[PDB]
Parts: C-alpha cells; structure tokens; sequence
C-alpha cells in the first residue's frame, strides 16, 4: 500500500537497510543481483507495507540476509564489489521521502 | 551614582552658559591652561545613558580618547568637557541632547535625543605645531570662517600683541601684504601663521628665533635680529592669496617675475630670510598646481626652479644648509640635470661635510658642463675633506686597543 | 506470559519537554515559526495540482504581533491549517507529528522538504508561554480554538471569532517573568539568528508612530538563501549581496567558493574570503569560527571547532544540508563523526578556492597581504594539507624588487648547481637584507628568500622541502654553497691558516660560545655567529623568550649553541691573527675578541647577556673619539 | 468546549529516547548503574527501619558481566528489585520515574539522595542493545522476566530460573557492531569516566584467569568521594591519596580547599593546586579548565570554560551538588545562571587559598615558582580580582637581592617621601639590574621592582597602583624621583646650560626620537632611550613584535615614542656639549651623535632598526684603532 520508513548505512563489504516496523508480520524479503524488494504487516494496524529499491550497484543474494524484531526488520546486503562506496542506496538520483542514512551507526570507512 | 548626579550640578562649562554640559571635579588638575581650539587632548573616560545602557570607554583599554578642538572626535559635550579640564582633573560629566547628538542618535545603543553620562579624568594635551618643527605653535581662542587663508601675497587686516621672550610691546591693529612683514613692523612667523588663519580667528601664537623680525630686528621695542616672541593674533579680514583651484598659475607666474627680483633684492641687501619669503612665496604659489596645459606647467616649473635655486643660496648664506639641500632636491625634482641644481646641492652637502653624496652631484655637474671649473674645484674639496677626516679620525683612534691594555692596572 | 504496550506518564513527559530538553528559552520563536514554514509548504505543495486550495487566500506569510498590554505574543500565518481531526492528533498527541506523516506519503519527485519531525517542537511554545490558543482554519473543516496550560489536558472548541479563511494563529500568553519577548528588539534578534533564511516572509508588527496606527517591519527575512541556487547560475553581485546580508559587513567579499556534496551525507555550502581580516580574527578565542551550519535553511550551531579548522577563521560561510541527525534540543548536531567529513569537505574546498584565487595575482595580493598569517598557520597546524598550502605561499627574496614570488618561482630561477632553497630570517626586511650572513649568496648570485614575522619561524619548522628541494636556513652551521673545486681548496688552506687562531678565539669566549671557525660565507662582514642545527635560530630564541605563557624548562635545553663564524679575508681578523700568534695572552687580543663577539651577536639578531658591559666599551672608544 | 487529556504516540516517543536524546551511546553503562545505585540506597533505606528487608541478601553491590560469546553485557545488582507491578508500571511507563515517587513518599528529614528523576534512563539500553531481559525478584514478590526489543511492547513473566534471592539483572543483548562494550579497556573507561564515584562496589567480571574462570576486577571504584565528608574529619594524607585517585598524579596536592556552600545553588568542592604546574598547561588549548562537575555523585561534565576563568585552569578539582537543573541527556545544565554563581564562589574560595597559602612562604615558593604566570595573567584578565591578586605577587628588588618579596613588603620599606613604587622590565635580572635607567634610584637608596616574565608586562598595563602607591615605570618619561629644592635647582640650571645641545642632537637624530633632554634618573651612563608616559616600554614593543598572530599594523599604532636622555654631569656629554656648541655639523659630532643613539638602544632594551649599518661602526673604529 506505501513504502516503509527505512533508515540506511554500509561497511566495506556490506549495505545495511533498517525498516522501522514495530511489531511487524508476514515480513518476506527478496535479494537479487540489482534489485532488493521488501513488503510486510504493520504491527498497529496490518497496513501492507511494500518497497521496491533497484540498487545503485550489484550486490550478492547468496551473503545477503534479513532479521525480523519486535521493534523493526534489518537487511544486510552484500556488496558485489568490496570496497564500492555508495553514495545512495538506489541506481536513481530519486529523493525517496520515506528513505535516510542512519547516522547512529554511519561512518565514513572508506 | 555619579553619572546620575551630573545630571543637575556642577560647573557650567558650555560655551553658551546653557547648562548642557555640567563637571562635578572630585580631584583639581594641574595648571590653569584648559584645552585650546586645535589642541590634542588626551583623556580618560567610562561612560553610561539615559536609557540605562554604556556608551564606550578610554578607561576600559588602559588608553585615552584622542581629541582636536573645533573639529571635535564624537560628542559635542566630549569636546566641552576636554576643553575645560585642567591635567590629572578627575570629573563627572553631563551631556545634554543638543550636545549628544540632537535627533541623530549613536553607536551601539545611543537614542534620539539622549541624556549621556562620565566618569572621567584629563591625561595631557599638546599644541598645534604649525610645521612639526618647533618653529611656531598655536593654540586657538576661537574659530574662524573659510575654507581659504592668507598665505604670503595677500593683503591682510588683523588685531596683534606682540612680545619679545614674554615681555608685551605692541597691542595694535595692523594691515599689510604678507610675505614682506619687517616692512609693516611684523615677524616671519606671523607671515607664516596667517597661512593657516581664517576669518575672526583669535589665537596665541608662540615664534621660533627663525620666525622673529629676521636680520632687520625692531630695535624701536629692544628686538634683537631674529629674536624668539609669542603674539595674540585675531585674523579680521583679507584679500586672499589666492590657491590653485581660486587662480591660475599665470598671475602666480608674473607675480613670481616681480617677487624672484625683489628676493634677489634682499639677498644682495643682506635680508636672507625676507629673500627666502621671496622665493619661498614663489615655491607655496606655484608647487600648488594642478589643471594646467603643458606650456602653463613647464613656465610653473620653471618659476619653481629659478626659486628653489635662490632659495639654496640663501638658506646657504643663512647657514640652515638642511633648508638649501631640501630646495636643491626639488630643484632636481623639477629638472634632475639642472646645473645649478646639481652644484647647489654638492655645496649644501660638502658644506655639511657629507662629502660622498656632495661628488656624488658635481660629477653630474660635470657631465652636464665639463667646463663647470667650480664643480672641478669642489670635486677636489670633496676628496680634500675625505682624507682630512680620514686622517684627523686615524690621528686620534690609532693603538686605542694598545693604550686600552697599558690603561688597565 | 503476559505482553504490554509501553504507555507514557503524559503529566512527567510534558515537563520533560518544558524543563529538559531545551536550554535557551529564545528558541520557542524558531519552533512555532518552522511550525509555520511547514503549514506554508504544505499547502504550497497541494495547491501545485489544485489551485482552488488558496481560494481561501493566496498570499504565503507569517506575522508575529507582540501585544504589550494583554502580555501576549501572537505568531499567525496563511497556512493550510488544522482540521478538528488534526488538532486532537497532532497537538493533543506528543511525539506525533502530522508534517512526517505528510512527507512519508509523497513521491520521490515532490519537490518540498519540511523542518517538522520530531512531533514535540510546539510544546517548546510553554517555555516563555503560561497558556497557548491555536486558533486554525483548514479548507475542509470549520474555524476551531485548541488552548492549553500543558496541564494534562487541552480543550478544542468551535470558533466565533475572527474570520482567518485558511491559516493558523497561535496566541502565546506569556509568563510575567517571560515579557522581554515581546520587545521588537528581542524578536529582531531571535528571528534573524534562528530562522532569516526561512522560505516565507515573516512580518514583525511593532508600534504607533510617535501617524501610523502600528508600523509593522515588512520582512526581517529580507533576503534569500542564495546557497540553494545552481552555482552557474548566481553572479557575483548577487554572491555580495548576500554576503553584506549574512555578515552585516558594509564590504564585498574578496572570492567566493559554492559547492555541494553529494553521497551519505548531501550538503551545499557557501565559503567567503572577506576584503579584510577581522581586527580581531586571532584575539576572539570567544568567536572561534566563522562558519554557520543550517539543516532545511533553520541554524543549527555555529562556534563548533570541529567545522574547520582554526587556521581556516577567517571564512565567512553557511553549510546548509537536507538529512543530518539533529539532537532532541536542535541546538546541536548529533552525531560528531559527521563535523569531520564536513570539514574534509570544507578544507578540501577552501584549498581550491585559494588555489583558483592565486591565478588572479592581483586580488591574490590583497588576500595574502591579510591571511598570509593563516596560510602560514596551516603549514604548521595542517600537515596533510601542508602540500598545497606551501604553494599558497609568497614570500620577498633577494632576487625580487620589493615583491613577493612563491616557492615555485624561485625553483624556475635557481641554477642548476643548487639542491636547497636558501632562506634567512629576523625582524625586518631591512635587517635580514643588509645581514651578514647573505654576504657570500649575493656573490655567487644566489637567491635567498627573506622570513620577517615571526609566524614564519614555525612555518619552516615544519615546511623542510619543497619539490624535492632541501628549503636551508642562512642563519646554521655549516652552509652548503655550490662552491668548485678552487674555491674549495682555498677554503681547505684558509681552514689550515687560521685553526691556530679558532683555538686562541675559541679560549676567550668558552661557554659564551661552542665553537670558533672559518667561513665560507661572509665577504665584508668580519664574523657572525650562527647556530648549531638541533635547536633554536638566532630569530626563534628571541620569538620563544617573549612567548608569555610559554614554560622556561624547554628554553633551556632548546636554545641552539652559538658558533662564532670567522672570515679568513677580512684586515680586522688577519690582523687579529698577526696579533694572536705574537701572543695567545694578550690583553689587547682578549679585549678586541669579546668585542668581536659582542658586535656578532648584535649583528646576528641576539640579545646581550648584559648590553651595559658592551656599551661601557663603546663609550670608552667615543672618551678617545671626543678627546678625554 | 470539548475537553481532551493530553496522550502520546509510543512508537515516536520511544524513538527520540533512542535517536535525538543521548549523542554518545556509552552513557547506556552510566544510566544503569544509576538505577543500580537506586535500587542499592532503596534497599539500604528499607533496612534502617526494619533489618528483615535484607535477609534475602546482606551484600549491596554492582556486577558488571561481559559475556562475548552470547554478545551480551550482563549487569547485576543487589538493590530492591521490582515486583511485577513496578516492572508493569516502571520499565513499562516512558517517563513514570520509581526513584522519583519513592524520594517524595520518604519524610523530607530521610538522610538520603538519588540520581534518577526522568524516568526515561532505562530505556537509553536500547542505544547499544539489539534487545533488553530484566530479570528481577523483590522481598514482597516472586522472580519475574522482563523482555523487549523496544518495539512498542514487552512481555513479563514468573522466570523460576537460578533464584535471584532479591535484586535486578539487566541483560543487555548487544547489536551486530556494539561489541566494544564487552572489552574490559572500554568498560574500565566508562566507569573511570562516568560512575567512579558511585556509593556502592562496581566490581566488573570478564572472560577468564590464563587460574580463576573469571577475572574477579574486585572494584572499578577503589575511591571514594572524599568531599561528601566534613572537612573536619580529614587529614592531608587522606586529600593526597584522593588527590592521586582523581588525578593519577605521583605527588600530593600542594594546598586543598573543601567547599560547603549554602542557599539556592547548594554544593561541595575540592580544589587542589598540584605540586607542579602540568607541562602542557597554557599550551592545551583543547583543555580550558580541570574542573569536573558531577550531581549526585554522577559525572555531568569536565572542561567547561564557564566553571572557572583560564588563569585557574591549573586547578584539578571537583564540584558536586544535589539540586542542579540538567538537560534530557545529563551531560549539560539547563541554565548558565548555574555557572556563573557556581564560579563567583570557586574563584572567590581560590583567592582565599591561595591567601592561607601565601602565609606559609616554604609552601608559597613551590607554588609561586610555577603558577605566577597565572596570578599575572589573573592580574590582566580579571577586573573584579586585582584588589586580591596583587597581594598574591611576589618579585624581585633591587633591596631584596634573590630573594622574592610581595609589593606589601615594598610598601613596608618605602621612604616616606615616596608616593610611587618604581619597577624597570627586561630580558633578565642582571640586564634590568645593572641597567641605565636605575643608577640615581640606587643612589637615593630608593627601592626598584625588577619584572622578568613577558607576562608582567601585560599585568602592569592592569596594576596600575597598590595601596594608594602609583606604579611608575623607571623607563618611562618624567621620572618623578623625590630629589631637594638644591637638586631641582640645579637641573634647571643644567636644563638650561645644555639646551643647545640638545637641540643640536635632535637634529642629528632626527625622526629617530621625539625629543633630547638633560634628566635626573641617570648617574655613569651618559645616555638612555626613555619612552613617552602613553605608549609601549621597549619591553612591551620587543614582546608584541614577537606575537606571531597579532596584527602588527593594528597594534603597532602606539610604538614607542623614544626620547634620548643625557646625562649632563658626564665627560662624554661635558665634551660633546664644546663640540656641539663650536660647529653644529662637525662630522665627530654627527658621527659620535648616532653612536652615542645606536649604543643607547642596546642599553636600553630596543633592537636596532639596522644591526649591520651599526657593526660597520664598530668595524671602522676597530680598523682604525688597529691601524688598518
Ligand atoms: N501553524 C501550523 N499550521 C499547520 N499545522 C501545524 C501548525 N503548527 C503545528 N501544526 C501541526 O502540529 C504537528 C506537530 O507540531 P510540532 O509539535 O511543532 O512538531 P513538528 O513541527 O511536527 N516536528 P518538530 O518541529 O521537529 O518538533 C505538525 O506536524 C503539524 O501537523
Ligand atoms: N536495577 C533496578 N532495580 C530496581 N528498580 C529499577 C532498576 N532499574 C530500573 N528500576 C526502576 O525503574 C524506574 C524507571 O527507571 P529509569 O527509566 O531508568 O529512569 P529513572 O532511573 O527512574 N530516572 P532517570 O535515571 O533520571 O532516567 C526506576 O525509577 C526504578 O523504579
């Protein structure tokens, strides 16, 4: 129905995608080579949760993963290349209004 | 609160009696002169409004605010205040709207129409010193009016007392041409001071032995030839002589045909300085110029030269050989191969006994007239002096470090 | 077992906002006008694709009218306004705020970004407020009061007052202790620190003229955020203008860098060189720095040492960015890692931009005669930058007519023969170009770059080559000039020819001195002294004793040991030499060679251990000069 | 008028208590030993009135327990605990504060305090823990589990695991990246920094004995806040070891101060002078102040430039008050209204020590030796003080030899026809000492001031009287020495039998002085260059020529005015005075005039606008005295 409050930050070998959704249900994630796609239950209301997010560059779906908490869903995705430094999380220069870095846990580690 | 009782005692100080200015002194300064018109002043303040805000502080940088009166620096009450102290005064001081500022208000938090309130204390002053050089100050009694002065070659009316190492002799009005004053029974500094009087200007002037009645003296009052004197002088009125943006150069030019030969006149006379004010004249009118065509500035030029070549002689006759290189090093400003430039200047020099720089010339004199026999001759009087020097300084130094040894016992 | 919401103990988290979270009161007047700058570009943003939404009205504003008399500061503006729905939710709920839940409802491509999100910053209004009316009107629902103590509960009723048509009126009745916000002086202060840069005109309705009913000041943000605008596109009068509007400076601005960056953090910046420095640009340990961080056009903070570094001060400047993490208060930024790609940024940019300024020679001579202390400060505080900064700099040299050349012009000059950039030191041009230790470098034709304040003495403590080029002080021991293999051997025997003498010399001045030698680099002088190369210059010693805060124990062990240079040419030291191997004893010798290294340490730029012990020599030359 | 509570959204408000609170996460290990030590004094104060509440368990203490294979930072506690109830309402409540109802339940005679008073601490776990077990058992109430991710919800439930007996364990499960805090080095940070001085053992349990299957680090806080106590109990050696405790300094405090201020503001102190100043200590320019503040025991900041002014920087100290108003994430004040009344009474307090201090002079040296740069910095900076800090001078004489005597000693000496204290400033003792300017204050036995330190220079622009006694600079114009009517006769007479000479010396040193004059402050030397009353000393222009960041053109505008004195009674002036009066441009005068000039700079303490144009003086004399 709309896209998920997400919040987002990498590593050298990873790209981390925080989606804030409190006592979430059903979550399911999909992890492809240029493309990551996330839809869900939100745990206030059910409201169908759905992002689409096609990756400003390649990642690995065989060393990428998800994990569901009371509190929110976490997506590490595997870079294709090490050491790739992203400066959005999408292939599109687009301002996704729902999307920002967390800088709790950015850091330049260039 | 001291700046809260200024706001209705102490001495009226105002020029009009008006009650605008007001000191409560808690400490007399030293002597009984107050600051003068064209005076530096130097004073202490800390300062408080009538919107309970600070003004600004001399006391807050460990330094005193500077002040010129008549021009004034910042407040009109500031001004009065300097005026009116006495050195090491301690005071409150009041500043009443017409005195702060009128309507106009100031910075940082001074409204239209503001009360402004002091603590204060008078540091020290000094006058005007009308050269830099000693030879005349001046302090002012009251301000005149113009924007233009009677330099040498106007016609003057004026109110002078005059008095001779202190001591009155004369209490007259007199009028007279300026530039010429022995003639009219007047000092070389008062032809020299009226170069910068205006209308109804009253001052005390204090003149330099150079600035007395020059080699004529007045023997009718006892005054020696070039005698040191102090004067009250009101400026009444005057045909100006004229500046550069008032005249043209050209009645400054046939002016200066008359003037050069009067110079010359009292040069041959033994009148040195009254020739000085003759070619000195010349000098003031025609250096001042600007506007002209090329055939106007070259005979400008010209007028400049031939009076800074007999300004040269005659500072030299005078001995103030200082004042002959100063009119030689513009005489070749105007022409840097003059020859009697170049040689005035060698003699100036050498009479100096800078003889390195005085070679240094006439050399150049002999490149613009290898048959200039006195260039030759003081060439020689150059290298003469060099080796005297030498010798006298080889004569009084020689074994010191020897004698030095032996002294020590 | 059992599962729970959390809940929040509402009477404890509404005095958390009020006590707790904000340390100056002054920023209530930010808040309800980023309050109001979100209510404007809300319906500025759906009136895009229905233009009927401003049927209500069309002009876009804020106003703030301080009402002495009923003790109350209203701030209104033509916003899109609150349904009755929106006020029970959005003023009545803490933590909830209606411009995210906006925001996260809209397409990429929308062009608005909204100050709002935390869902507190109103509450911030009961700091200098004891009660607060929202009055609001929405298109889509009738006039409604919402008014408030904070006491737990707010009471929403249907409005018979005033007509506003569509917009919001917020009416703070303020504290007895509260009333200086409603000065027109405070609120100008406020309101241009805080939030001149806000989008919308904000409108301060003053006083009765002495006549006017109420002047109201038209715009107190009478200006634009220009930073936001594309760079190609703004000229430089319009870069002036905003610069004298920023600084409240009456000058223009010398040269100007503007810029963006774009990845985890997206940021656009203006950085300014201004005409002058400011008379104070080092003295104001208070005003540490000059540059200005804002987040969606509202300040953030200021004075933060960690934007760029101190050397940098001097700028006049504005960071402005769209997504950084604001702390609870918004007076600070949270996250410290990002003032340090920030300044990577800012430093790396202003590099640029003096890089640029110095292919315009003559404005680059109007900055370097200001910020050379700045340039010169870097080289010694910067030392990744020390690179680039070295060739900003521009110093006067032997083979310059009274102008300054960079490092880099005189690597075009140097023979070939050369592996150093020669350079002196001390306190005047005069007195470095006239010194005795260049002697021989004006004989050879060398160039020798003068130093003369006394920031350049750190400078060169850190700038040790350039280009591969050894940058060797005149002022140590031991001076390697391209000599040739004549010279050389001439130097070999003059060595040979006076070390008879270096040892007589060396046992009269012990201690005063380390060592005595021959020269290879005086003409006319007799002797200097020079020092040795691990420690102080004859310049820094004298810098370092009139450092007032600087501890001594360092001066001792710092302070280089002084060696006396001797020339073997000079008729003074081939007479001392004749003079000395007559008799090692003499007191004629003894005498001459203190006064030799007396007149050396003078010449040499030290002080006297005692000058009266030397001037009661000179005073016993002038008995002879006069005749006593 | 329809009337609502106030409510809150939950999944926002936890959000800002994670995200926009707390900047720097390692404050999680502080908030949770807090609510520790809570729980610790809760217990503790159940126990007086009735024993029987500690039968479950005697010990009160804090464990911390790293686990790095679970990942998980366990901390015990054997406080109160929380039935099911307290769990429910107290870590269920956002903002709901336990501590807080429990100290306003207590009868306001309860000896006792309590760090927590949000009701928000807890949940700062949540900065570094993925997700939070509390399990817990009370006196009154079974075991229970507490458990959430914070994810708007939590579970509780009857644990029955291994028995508690009575207390809490926190049981944080750390983030992927959060694993720093379960190394023993960082823990040891937070603690040292942050909990130190907590009232209760933090003993911290980690991995193993490489042999104990735990290193058992038996406290974190072997101290103990010593200034809780009166100073009454407490002996030297006890201030000294705590001295080392704060500090990690070897050497005791040199003297101590223990505050105990009452009123609005009420809190304790203890400042300690160190034995020596630290070797950084004006140059740290990133550590303004030693000072550390705490509330409750718990550290809220160190290195805040509003505690005390930077002449006190050198004091290591701390401030603890019960009633301080901080910010949402405690590492602030709210008000610096605060600071300020907390700094007139630190400052206030120093000045009384060091005032007892300067009693003691064996104790007075140690101190003054190192920290007299900061009572002459104190002298310059601080307007409010300098009545107080100039008793703290101390100096030497010309009637003290090396000894230091304060400016009230000065005044005990002074003959009764001196209204002023004379001082002279240089280089060094002996420089000033044997200087020109002193030689008829020596002969008159009148007693001089000898300032050594560039700093003094700042201080006597500020100490411009002591007692009613005007300081007079001995370098300076018009030297009012109080001479006989005889004397003031005959340097009239003098004055007017040399006024040719003088005027004929201004003219060969013209622009080089504002004047030449015959004066009464000299005796052997023939001549000094004395300075104008209202510009800089010769000191005070070679140390501002000296500050590297100081614009020269900007301060430079009040260099020195030199006047040449003469002396009239010397052989060199008697002479020059014939020659002079015989031929006004004798080139031995001209010659003789500027040498005379050229030796009275050095004498007098200035650099020469050209030291080479004066070595070829001395190198002519030299060549001519040889024969050359
Ligand atoms: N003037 C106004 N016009 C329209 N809506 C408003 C206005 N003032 C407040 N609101 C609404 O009230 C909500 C909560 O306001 P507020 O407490 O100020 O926090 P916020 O601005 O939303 N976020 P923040 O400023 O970061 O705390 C806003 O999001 C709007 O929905
Ligand atoms: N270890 C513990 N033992 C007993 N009670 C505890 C413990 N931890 C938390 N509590 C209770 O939980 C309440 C709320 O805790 P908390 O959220 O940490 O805030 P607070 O400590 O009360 N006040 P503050 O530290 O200022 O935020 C406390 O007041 C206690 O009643």
């Amino acid at each position: 129905m709309q896209p998920a409050s997400a919040k987002w930050y990498d590593r050298r070998d990873y790209v981390f995608i925080e989606f804030c959704v409190e006592d979430s249900k059903d979550v399911n994630v999909n992890f492809e080579k240029s493309k990551l796609t996330f839809s869900c239950l939100g745990g206030s209301d059910n409201f169908k949760h759905l992002n689409e997010i096609d990756l400003f560059h390649c990642i690995d779906p065989n060393d990428s993963k998800h994990k569901r908490t009371d509190r929110s869903i976490l997506c590490c995705l595997r870079k294709g290349e090490s050491g790739q430094s992203w400066p959005r999380l999408t292939k599109e220069r687009a301002k996704l209004n729902w999307l920002s870095v967390d800088f709790n846990n950015w850091k330049d580690w260039e | 609160s001291p700046t809260a009782t200024v706001a209705e005692q102490g001495e009226d100080i105002t020029s009009k009696k008006d009650r605008g200015v007001l000191k409560i002194v808690k400490r007399v300064g030293n002597g009984e002169e107050t600051p003068m018109i064209g005076d530096k002043v130097y004073v202490h303040y800390k300062g408080k409004l009538s919107n309970g805000k600070k003004f600004d502080s001399s006391h807050d940088r460990n330094e005193p605010f500077v002040f010129s009166l008549g021009k004034g620096q910042v407040i009109k009450a500031w001004d009065i205040g300097v005026a009116t102290m006495k050195k090491g005064e301690i005071c409150h001081l009041l500043c009443k709207p017409e005195y702060a500022y009128g309507s106009a208000g100031s910075l940082p938090k001074i409204p239209s129409n503001a009360t402004l309130f002091f603590e204060i204390e008078l540091l020290d002053f000094k006058g005007e010193d009308l050269f830099e050089d000693g030879g005349i100050i001046r302090r002012t009694k009251r301000k005149g009016e113009g924007y233009s002065n009677p330099n040498e070659g106007a016609t003057v009316e004026i109110h002078l007392e005059g008095r001779c190492g202190g001591r009155m002799f004369d209490c007259r009005d007199v009028a007279f041409t300026v530039g010429e004053g022995e003639d009219h029974d007047i000092p070389i500094g008062i032809d020299k001071a009226l170069e910068k009087m205006q209308r109804e200007e009253q001052c005390i002037l204090y003149l330099g032995p150079r600035y007395g009645f020059g080699e004529a003296g007045k023997p009718k009052f006892g005054i020696e030839p070039n005698a040191e004197l102090i004067y009250e002088v009101t400026l009444k009125s005057f045909e100006k002589a004229k500046e550069s943006w008032e005249m043209d150069t050209k009645e400054k030019l046939e002016q200066a045909a008359i003037v050069k030969e009067k110079g010359t006149v009292y040069f041959k006379g033994g009148k040195y300085m009254q020739a000085v004010i003759q070619y000195g004249k010349i000098v003031s009118w025609l250096e001042m110029e600007y506007g002209l065509s090329e055939k106007e500035s070259k005979a400008s030029e010209s007028f400049l030269l031939a009076a800074f070549l007999n300004l040269a002689m005659c500072y030299l006759k005078l001995r103030e050989y200082t004042k002959a290189v100063e009119c030689c090093d513009k005489a070749l400003g105007l022409d840097s191969a003059n020859e009697k430039g170049l040689y005035r200047r060698g003699e100036a020099q050498l009479l100096m006994n800078e003889f390195e720089s005085a070679k240094g010339d006439f050399e150049k004199v002999l490149e613009v007239n290898p048959q200039n026999k006195a260039a030759r001759l003081q060439i020689s009087m150059c290298q003469k002096k060099a080796k005297e020097h030498n010798e006298r300084d080889r004569r009084i130094y020689a074994n010191m470090f020897k004698k030095f040894a032996e002294q020590d016992a | 077992v059992e599962t729970f919401a959390f809940q929040a103990e509402i009477a404890q988290l509404m005095s958390l906002i009020i006590n707790t979270f904000y340390s100056n009161k002054e920023i209530f007047l930010r808040e309800l006008i980023s309050n109001s700058s979100d209510a404007l570009d809300k319906i500025r943003y759906e009136s895009l694709t229905d233009p009927s939404k401003l049927d209500s009205g069309k002009e876009l504003h804020i106003n703030l009218i301080p009402n002495k008399q009923d003790r109350t500061l209203t701030i209104v503006d033509t916003g899109i306004g609150m349904t009755k729905a929106d006020l029970i939710n959005n003023l009545g709920t803490i933590a909830k705020s209606g411009t995210k839940a906006f925001m996260e409802a809209l397409q990429a491509g929308a062009d608005i970004s909204m100050i709002g999100q935390f869902g507190v910053g109103f509450y911030s209004a009961y700091l200098v407020a004891e009660k607060v009316t929202v009055i609001t009107k929405h298109n889509d629902d009738e006039q409604y009061a919402w008014e408030s103590s904070a006491g737990g509960s707010f009471t929403v009723r249907t409005d018979t007052g005033e007509p506003m048509g569509r917009g919001t009126k917020v009416i703070l009745h303020l504290k007895e202790d509260q009333t200086e916000y409603l000065e027109e002086r405070r609120i100008k202060e406020i309101v241009k620190k805080h939030s001149q840069f806000i989008g919308y005109p904000i409108t301060l309705f003053v006083e009765k003229e002495r006549k006017e009913k109420y002047i109201d000041q038209e715009e107190l943000n009478k200006t634009k955020p220009i930073w936001t605008r594309n760079p190609d596109d703004i000229t430089n009068e319009e870069y002036g203008e905003f610069y004298k509007s920023l600084t409240n400076d009456w000058e223009d601005h010398l040269a100007v860098k503007h810029f963006s960056v774009e990845g985890q953090l997206e940021f656009r910046a203006l950085l300014f060189v201004p005409r002058r420095a400011p008379f104070d640009l080092f003295e104001n340990r208070k005003k540490k720095n000059n540059i200005k961080l804002y987040v969606r056009r509202v300040f953030i903070m200021d004075n933060c040492e960690e934007l760029i570094p101190e050397y940098l001060n001097f700028i006049r400047g504005v960071v402005d960015s769209e997504d950084l993490p604001l702390n609870i208060s918004r007076e600070m930024l949270q996250q410290s890692k990002i003032l340090k790609v920030i300044r990577k940024n800012l430093v790396k940019k202003c590099l640029e931009l003096f890089t640029e300024l110095a292919e315009d020679k003559e404005n680059y001579k109007k900055f370097y005669e200001q910020f050379s202390k700045n340039i010169k400060l870097g080289i010694h505080e910067d030392s990744q930058n020390r690179k680039k900064l070295s060739e900003l700099l521009r110093y006067y040299t032997s083979a310059s007519g009274d102008e300054m050349v960079s490092l880099k012009d005189y690597c075009t000059r140097m023979k070939e023969n050369q592996k150093h950039i020669y350079y002196i030191t001390g306190e005047t041009k005069d007195q470095v170009a006239n010194s005795a230790f260049v002697e021989r470098l004006r004989k050879h034709g060398l160039e020798v770059i003068y130093m003369i304040e006394p920031i350049d003495e750190y400078c060169v403590q850190q700038l040790k080559e350039f280009e591969g080029k050894t940058l060797v002080s005149v002022t140590k021991e031991g001076l390697e000039l391209p000599e040739d293999e004549e010279e050389k051997k001439k130097q070999e025997e003059k060595k040979t020819k006076f070390e008879n003498l270096c040892k007589i010399m060396k046992d009269i001045l012990e201690k005063k001195v380390e060592k005595v030698v021959v020269s290879n680099r005086l003409v006319t002088s007799p002797c200097c002294i020079v020092t040795s190369t691990y420690g102080w210059t004859a310049n820094m010693e004298r810098i370092m004793k009139a450092q007032a805060l600087r501890d001594n124990s360092t001066m001792g062990y710092m302070a280089a040991k002084k060696h006396l240079e001797i020339n073997p040419d000079h008729s003074i030291i081939e007479t001392l030499r004749q003079k000395a191997e007559a008799d090692k004893n003499d007191k004629s010798v003894k005498d001459l060679v203190i006064l030799l290294y007396e007149t050396a340490l003078l010449s040499s730029g030290f002080s006297l251990e005692d000058p009266q012990t030397h001037a009661n020599r000179i005073y016993r030359m002038i008995k002879l000069g006069l005749g006593i």
